[PDB]
């Protein structure tokens, strides 16, 4: 489910380069992307889709997220993707409806 | 809002007299996400839930900026963003108000 994402986002940001100006937009793109392929599997869920896009700088970080939820019904899936000089975290969350 | 300022409030509650470190980071990036956590599920939950984003930072002073594209079922889901910087720590927050 989130292979088919992975490979979008090495297909689509794959050894590029940072621009700072167009970061955002490339996250639109993204999450219009992700978009796609949330609706190529149209799960009847709420859905939510966010991207995280960053400068490879020199600070240490961790990141992950959580909740509070119907632990059975919701759940996360994602994708992390580094280069020479970015790093990008996709992340979709599934609540039931 | 008033949760956005007592998550604020929560913030340098955590993070008063301190600066960013990277040894101390760990737990206390896990203290920082569980008490906004335990922040938005105290009084104030009525049948919601909380989907939170935590980014600390050390002061550089270079061009940086958030953003965040979604697709969100509209009546029930809300965000807010939130930033904050002193001597050493940057610190932002985000904070997604979704019904349960």
């Amino acid at each position: 489910v989130d292979t088919m994402v992975r490979e979008s986002i090495v297909a689509a940001i794959g050894d590029n380069q940072f621009a700072h100006n167009k970061i955002d937009s490339w996250s639109n793109n993204i999450v219009e992307g992700c978009l796609k392929r949330l609706a190529a599997m149209n799960k009847p869920f709420k859905y939510i889709v966010t991207t995280n896009l960053t400068q490879k700088a020199g600070a240490g970080l961790h990141a992950a997220s959580c909740a509070r939820w119907n632990e059975k019904t919701d759940g996360k899936l994602t994708v992390q993707w580094e280069n020479n000089t970015m790093i990008v975290l996709v992340s979709v969350y599934w609540l039931a409806v | 809002h008033k949760v956005q300022a007592v998550l604020k409030q929560v913030l340098k509650e955590r993070i008063e007299k301190q600066k960013y470190d990277p040894v101390k980071g760990a737990q206390i990036s896990k203290q920082l996400a569980d008490d906004l956590r335990e922040k938005v599920k105290a009084l104030g939950y009525d049948r919601y839930k909380l989907v939170i984003q935590v980014t600390v930072g050390q002061k550089q002073g270079q061009a940086m900026r958030i953003i965040s594209r979604c697709l969100w079922d509209q009546t029930n889901d809300n965000f807010a963003s939130e930033y904050y910087e002193n001597e050493s720590m940057y610190c932002v927050c985000q904070v997604y108000g979704l019904y349960y």
